[PDB]
């Protein structure tokens, strides 16, 4: 299924997922797209942020939800 | 020259509104918290008034060849330290905010206070010396806790509102940049927010590796 991960910029980055995929599994397709660590990144959907170890579906996510991505960047 | 006496090692800190929170308590400041932007031109009328931002990008050195202003209120109305070492930048941008607050919810407590009133009189540069070597501010800074010229460094700046301006506090410059006027009846953070996309017009549409927040009222 597909799903939108948006960005402070506007920049909106699609992904091919499972609902049964991980966080983590898809921080790993953002840093495929986007070449950003999964370290750097914090998923949010409807205001939570998302934990690592739970699915796409623990947190209600369906085909064609969108979610943001914010940076967690050491500066 | 002058970080030849700077003092200790700065730790890199993330971009983070919880740490950027914990910080100003650390400090000794209260009445204020960090809040996270999501998106650049999200809603924002439930977090005001807001103080300042702290808006975090990769440094590119196109930023040397930026035009600055020369009016006279930056030099009149305006605190600002300069960075003397590169990874105290969180600190300095944060300190550079809140020593330009005068706002009946914000108490900068007796350390913020007495290091303004140091500070107040001194050449920017000097400011940022004081800032680098205080053992009770760093000490904080790396409980939370790289080549420019390489264009792989994240750096944090500060917006705040000073009188009729609004101000880029960007400590790796000698002085503040004024951005422009606001008001009389003007949105002060347009100005910054403006600022703020324009420097994100420096980079290609890939880039991604931005961070805002913005510093408001605790609630
Ligand atoms: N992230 C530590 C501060 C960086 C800096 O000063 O970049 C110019
Ligand atoms: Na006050």
């Amino acid at each position: 299924m597909q799903i939108f991960v948006k960005t402070l910029t506007g920049k909106t980055i699609t992904l091919e997922v499972e609902p049964s995929d991980t966080i983590e599994n898809v921080k790993a397709k953002i840093q495929d797209k986007e070449g950003i660590p999964p370290d750097q990144q914090r998923l949010i959907f409807a205001g939570k942020q998302l934990e690592d170890g739970r699915t796409l579906s623990d947190y209600n996510i369906q085909k064609e939800s969108t979610l943001h991505l914010v940076l967690r960047l050491r500066g | 020259p002058l970080g030849s006496m700077a003092e200790g090692n700065w730790c890199l800190i993330e971009s983070d509104p919880g740490i950027f929170t914990e910080m100003i308590h650390g400090f000794g400041c209260t009445g204020l918290q960090v809040e996270e932007l999501v998106v650049l031109d999200e809603s924002i009328e439930h977090l005001k008034p807001i103080h300042g931002f702290i808006f975090l990008f990769r440094w590119l050195k196109k930023e040397m060849r930026k035009e600055v202003d020369d009016s006279p209120q930056t030099c009149t109305d305006v605190y600002f330290s300069q960075q003397v070492i590169q990874n105290a930048c969180a600190s300095q941008a944060l300190i550079n905010l809140l020593l330009n607050c005068d706002h009946p919810d914000v108490d900068l407590g007796p350390t913020l206070k007495e290091f303004k009133d140091f500070t107040y009189d001194l050449d920017s540069a000097s400011r940022g010396l004081c800032l680098t070597n205080s053992e009770k501010i760093r000490a904080v800074h790396n409980s939370f806790g790289q080549k420019l010229d390489e264009e792989d460094v994240f750096h944090f700046v500060t917006y705040v509102p000073v009188n009729d301006g609004v101000y880029e506090l960007d400590g790796l410059r000698a002085a503040p940049l004024r951005l422009g006027t606001v008001a009389s009846d003007g949105d002060w953070t347009e100005v910054a927010i403006k600022a703020i996309k324009e420097k994100i017009k420096n980079y290609g549409e890939s880039e991604v590796r931005f961070n805002l927040m913005a510093v408001i009222s605790d609630q």
